[PDB]
């Protein structure tokens, strides 16, 4: 409501916000290492690539590796290498529901439910959204029935399309299939999943979709059954608290 | 059924009692048996798996006898027994898991399996023996409806519960009184408290009471009972009932006054026990009832005094507690306890394969869900279940 | 209510309602209480103004915040109708003062239930470490004389109260305690003095005394051997008077969370009866 | 448990428990309150005393009823400090201060909750059907201003109170209602008159305005599309004061039946108030 | 082996884990969003703290089959093993740690420990038919 | 992180290494030492600190004459520093915002009053000023650059917060802006942030019924070990206990972390 | 058991419940936001309330299979035995309630009470087929 | 099994191959209609029996 002008150069200084945060900058920047990484020259403040060759996403993650430290070598690139693959990526093409539109539904929803949202307050209390909601989260890609899972912060697993297994998983594989093939913003997870296929059972059908992410599927179970589902959605958002 | 279980203590008091070495004349009786078997078996065939992500596998039966020529046992003998028992077990273990994991809201008792509903046919009793495996054993008599009876160290039968009661409470959770309590497995500890240390109650004493009904009936219980809840005896910030807000528990500790513990039946006291700590015996019970309370003491020294004042805030939660555990008891009905494994073989072998949820247990065969709502087929599946593991186990731990 | 018997269920569901100071900013009102010198070394036609601007900040609509000014702690004492439903009342400590000071805290800080007294008719009796008489006005002079099983003075004539004992003499506020369990006939200057029997209780769940100056303690108890320090009793380090009205606004969640509305359905807390 | 957190669960036990009128004999105190023509027309020392001992006989102790005084209903509906446990005002049918009555029956027969106003530093508006102003003094005389949503003026300037629109002039009560949802700027003469912001919640389990004379009103309601006939709302047929006073003692319990325990007062409360 | 093969989110009481190597508890400590007066006083905005927040769990394996020997709560092996060791006053060896200590032997579970623990507790289980 | 694993090793002793390596600062009034009246106070003192373990060249005497001068200038010299106060009624507050100063870790950025209005963010940002005569006006902006109560062209419509003070820790409702006006030429504001206590001073203080408040709120009252409190009753009295007691005090402070840039 | 086995949404008339041992009937009353003079008199703003809204429900179970014995409004099983007793001054015993109460026996219907009020029932229908 | 909302009037149920008139579920529809991927039926029953 009221909006004079407002909600109007509002969604333009909700803009005006956006230019100038998080989400800003840093897709910027994943934009820039690319086209510098082909064109100019690639950077080299020390540089890896953990994978078949140089490609911004994999490499230029697998190198820097700035301000995480006390544990083992993996999780540190998955990890590096997670903060480019998620947020950064989402903005630009993937399948079922992505991570930010179970964040966007938070919004809409109390920047409605709300009482205490003028104008001014309009801009940055979303921009801010973006950059604290959903703290961590993960990724996975398949690929001949393995689902590679790059735990952000911390893990990382592997799965066959049918079974799900704790199979090798390797920084290499890993590499390319991320690169350039289409990702998957795991809705739910391994934990989640293996303790629901068990005490429960996902037939080979669903399964397939449970992964993709389909929305239909995931709707059904959290909307029908009600077991487990229904925390591993619900915990995110309670994570999306800003 | 039946049935099943003979295939096992055949192969075990097989596996056992056959090596380089000893006499016929200590398996004679026993060679026998086995030979009977193969008999019976051969020409016919089965089927198992074919659910969830357990493989379909088929089996067949083609072989020869045993030698009741010799005398002693050469090496040479065994092996050539020993090839055709592994066939045997590699059968059963595929046999037990794939009655394993179906269940029925109908029939939940009998057989479900294609590869068992066979071997219930009666061209195959011609094959039961030695029945002193303390499942099996109480199989029968409940198939003959007679009483029953299993043992049990540490028994599993509280679903767990870790709640309170303000019996006086007020926004501020700053005068409360009420009680506290965590059920779970074989063990009871809850704690009595009020803020003002009964101030202003009849006889500067204030009752407690915890009641807890079993599913099913326990008796021979064994039982250790302890004054104190030490589970409460410590500082707490605690969700309100509402969920709304915080309060804070500050206890200090009393010795429980007037214990009184009854172990009751269909309502009726059946063991009663006044404030004595240390092993008592229920004989047999579905209902144990604590009562106890916390008396303000009549003579306080000073350090005691400045605890308890005759006005708030108050500061030090006066609380009174008890702890009771079942060490052992006997019950007619299967339950989990803290020394079988059959539980976790049943829940191991359908999270393994992938098993869906089906129509009778809770997903992941949950303790606490199984037990709160333990149906009259939910009894059936579990001890037809438990019987399988039991029987599996004498062969594949 | 109607409903106090029938437990609650004692379940940890666990789950908590999150805030709370979303509801208090939307549906309650905030009481200032300070005294005269407190505004006029403010010297603005315009600071209770400014400061309800700066309440929006906390989170106060407009018309929400007030300000109430006692210029004394003798005159704030007796005719204390509280107004609104969250009341943090500012005191300036006086060194003479510090009883007038206390007995008034006694009264805020508390849940009193009083009742009327005639002291002309009736020879009565205070019985638990509750029962206290308080008793206010112009000038409160209460002379006492303890009666023996006989209705007879015990060191005085229940005929002169020329004999009796003075235990107050000109006060504005006054919470008297006598021996529990000993009836006294009673001379007070009801020409204007009010003297009320009056049961303690249930505190205060809203008042938050905020102490400005020197090293104050107070004891709501008359007696020695108990002192209780409440959260619904603060202390603020004196520099100017404009700070002082800053920090209680910086920091008014923390004030209104040490108090807590629900209990205020009454004008005045002098419950009658 | 005090929380006002609330269930019960009714079970027809049937037990029909007995009287009611012997617990409020002991335990209640009855407060009538009377104009001074009312007892003037008495003329005796001894009134009050003759119907205490007549009360004795309808089963109220000695020290138990209490006679109050109001010499008018513009004084009377002033401080209102009920005094009693149980108030049954007289009122005597005075036709050209119908309204001053109105008022005054709205603010007893109901229960009320209020916060101070500011009218100098911030201009208000009413939310709901129960959220009236209440004001009273010695003479009341407020004039309104509604605000547009900008703070000015609507046939009016915030400015000049001369163009205000006046709703009260000298009352010694009023009950003020304002077009809902809309902010005004209030100018009161707060020298004699004292305005508040009132939430209408519960009504009263005490009072019993027994209406003498006319043919009769008296409506509590502001609207125009609801009239609310309540039991606390009785009347009787004017003869003599000393009749009057009678028949009150004659069915003091069948008038403090309409009435009883005073809800909001009662001890069992808490999160609902006092 | 890294794969999670159970996993249980807030679930108390009853649990089984069928195969594992590794436990991993995961808990948190959430501030009160809502706090009555003496909650809030234990948790001031400045130091000094002093009611220390605290959470915990504990977990507790009743029964568990292992394909190597391991001394548990209800077997004799372990004890027998070390009581007739003690009784005789036996050097200490090359294999097992002085007394036989349990956390000792178990911190470092060799493949040569275990295979003397089995045939020993193998012994002792032999004996314990016949003498007790 | 350190791992957590406990086996007892007590290192025993402590005090021996504070002893062999550490500088103790005794602050006092001037009051104090006119009272004991000798040239060789310090030096007798010295002697006997040999006795409580502290070498000869160990112990410094600083000597402020004021609270208001010592509040300008804690220039804690040593490695301990124990400060003695004296309980003067009338300088409570002055005596507060001097204790808040030395018992607490700051962390300032240097305010230019004359170009920027600020805010202060936090229950720990607050303005520390300190000098001459510090006297500062404030006037609140709406989020306009507006005055709230004041116009940002004239001072004379300012709100007073403070009138020549030595030493100020000012505050303001957080989150809102102000147009500052101190006085510049006797004075100095710096913006400060709070936070990390001190593990040196242990301000004793003599005389009263010593309790203060030393937050700015209304809502806490810390009391902490660096906050002790002798019974007056003669000054050479008051040093023989804090010599007599070193250890105890020194034992109740503990040589800092701060990694602090200024030094 | 917790479990929705049959569900129905808004339809009367006859419907099936296959396996339950719970019914939960859950209804709302909505205020008619239209509302003609004479139904706008019923429910002012303001009390006095005089016309209570009241919405309700009727369920009834016609027919239906239990795997216990119990009475219905067919059989004569519960007035045999309950007649028999009455007839010959039997004393109360230590199964069943006073009167073979039919209240009192459901509301406490133990596996001990059902046991005998199943025996109790099969000879009644024994002695039916001869003497009514 | 083409579940037709034929909007106004009508309501038709397939069977995807062989067409096929059948029973329409008010029930079944509620949800795959609520989250899943719908279509613009160019041609409707009608016309395509
Ligand atoms: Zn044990």
């Amino acid at each position: 409501k009221s909006t004079i002008d407002a909600a109007k150069s509002m969604a333009t200084s909700v803009m005006k916000k956006f230019k100038k945060s998080g989400l800003a900058n840093s897709v910027s920047t994943l934009t820039d290492s690319l086209s510098d990484a082909a064109s100019s020259i690639s950077r080299g403040a020390s540089i890896r690539s953990v994978g078949s060759s140089a490609s911004a996403w994999t490499d230029v993650s697998t190198q820097i590796t700035d301000v995480s430290s006390s544990v083992s070598s993996i999780s540190t690139q998955t990890s590096t290498i997670s903060r480019r693959l998620r947020l950064k990526e989402m903005a630009t093409q993937t399948e079922g529901m992505n991570f930010d539109d179970i964040s966007a539904a938070v919004l809409k929803t109390k920047i409605d439910r709300s009482t205490q949202i003028s104008p001014n307050t309009l801009p940055d209390i979303v921009t801010e959204a973006s950059e604290k909601f959903i703290p961590n989260r993960a990724y996975r890609v398949i690929n001949n029935d393995e689902v590679f899972e790059a735990g952000t912060d911390g893990r990382f697993f592997a799965y066959r399309v049918e079974t799900f297994d704790e199979i090798p998983f390797d920084v290499q594989k890993f590499a390319d299939l991320v690169t350039d093939s289409p990702v998957i913003s795991a809705i739910i997870d391994f934990k989640t999943l293996k303790n629901l296929n068990d005490n429960y059972g996902i037939s080979r059908q669903q399964a397939f979709n449970l992964l993709r992410s389909d929305p239909r599927v995931l709707r059904e179970f959290i909307n029908q059954d009600n077991p487990i589902i229904r925390n591993r959605i619900e915990q995110l958002i309670m994570q999306c608290r800003l | 059924m039946d049935v099943l279980y003979s295939l096992s203590k055949t192969l075990k008091d097989a596996r056992d009692k056959i090596v380089e070495g000893t006499l016929y004349s200590n398996v004679s009786d026993l060679i026998q048996q086995f030979n009977q078997m193969i008999i019976t078996m051969n020409g016919n065939e089965f089927q198992t798996g074919g659910i969830g992500n357990l493989p379909i596998r088929n089996w067949n039966f083609d072989f020869g006898l045993l030698g009741t020529t010799l005398l002693n046992l050469d090496a040479n003998y065994v092996e050539t027994a020993r090839n055709t028992i592994d066939y045997f077990v590699d059968f059963v273990d595929n046999v037990c898991m794939d009655e394993m994991v179906r269940e029925s809201q109908r029939n939940g008792i009998a057989p479900q399996s294609d590869s068992l509903r066979k071997l219930s046919g009666i061209k195959f009793k011609r094959i039961n023996f030695d029945n002193s495996s303390e499942y099996i054993e109480n199989w029968n008599l409940q198939n003959r409806r007679q009483r029953t009876g299993f043992t049990f160290h540490k028994p599993n039968i509280f679903p767990y519960s870790a709640s309170f009661t303000l019996n006086r409470s007020q926004p501020a959770h700053d005068n409360l009184m009420g009680t506290m309590w965590l059920n779970a497995g074989s063990e009871i500890q809850v704690a009595g408290f009020d803020y003002s240390c009964a101030i202003n109650a009849p006889a500067n004493i204030q009752q407690f009471e915890h009641i807890v009904q079993l599913r099913r009936v326990l008796t021979t219980a064994t039982i250790t009972l302890l004054p104190d809840a030490e589970r409460f005896s410590f500082p707490r910030v605690i969700n309100s009932a509402d969920g709304a807000t915080t309060w804070y528990f500050n206890p200090v500790i009393l010795r429980p006054n007037n214990v009184e513990v009854e172990f009751l039946l269909n309502g009726q006291i059946i063991n009663t026990y006044q404030a004595r700590f240390g092993t008592i015996i229920a004989r047999n019970f579905d209902t144990i009832r604590l009562s106890f309370q916390l008396m303000r003491p009549p003579n306080m020294t000073p350090a005691v005094a400045a605890l308890f004042p005759n006005a708030q805030p108050f500061e030090h939660h006066a609380t009174v507690g008890l702890t009771l555990r079942i060490e052992s008891a006997v019950c007619e009905s299967v339950l989990a306890d803290a020394s079988k494994t059959m539980l976790a073989n049943v829940t191991s072998v359908r999270q393994e394969y992938a098993i869906p949820v089906g129509p009778v247990f809770p997903p992941g065969m949950n303790w606490t869900d199984l037990i709160t709502n333990y149906s009259p087929s939910r009894e059936d599946n579990l001890q037809r279940v438990f019987t399988v593991a039991s029987i599996r186990s004498m062969l594949v731990k | 209510n109607y409903g106090i018997n029938l437990p609650i269920t004692g379940s940890m569901d666990t789950a908590y309602a999150n805030s709370t100071q979303e509801e208090t900013f939307l549906t309650s009102t905030l009481c200032l209480y300070y005294p005269t010198e407190a505004a006029t070394e403010i010297n603005d036609n315009s600071w209770k103004d400014t400061l309800s601007q700066l309440f929006l900040t906390k989170g106060w609509p407009t018309g929400s915040v007030y300000f109430k000014e006692y210029t004394d702690i003798a005159s704030f004492s007796v005719d204390p109708q509280l107004y609104c439903d969250y009341n943090v009342v500012l005191m300036k400590y006086d060194a003479t003062l510090q009883l007038d000071m206390s007995e008034l805290a006694d009264l805020i800080l508390n849940e009193w239930l009083c009742n009327p007294m005639d002291i002309t008719l009736y020879y009565y009796q205070q019985t638990d470490e509750a029962n206290k008489w308080i008793s206010m006005g112009s000038s409160c002079t209460i002379k006492v004389c303890p009666l023996n099983t006989q209705t007879l003075g015990i060191g005085c004539l229940t005929t002169d109260t020329a004999t009796f004992e003075e235990v107050a003499t000109a006060e504005k506020l006054v919470i008297t305690d006598v021996v529990d369990g000993v009836n006294h006939k009673l001379d007070v200057t009801t020409a204007t003095c009010t003297i009320r029997n009056c049961k303690k209780l249930g505190p205060r769940e809203n008042v938050a005394v905020i102490q400005v100056g020197g090293s104050d303690v107070l004891d709501i108890t008359a007696d020695p051997t108990t002192a209780p320090q409440t959260e619904r009793m603060m202390r603020i380090n004196w520099k100017k008077w404009w700070q002082v009205f800053y920090t209680v606004v910086d920091y008014v969640n923390q004030i209104i969370q040490a108090m807590s509305k629900r209990s205020r359905s009454l004008n005045s807390a002098a419950f009658y009866y």
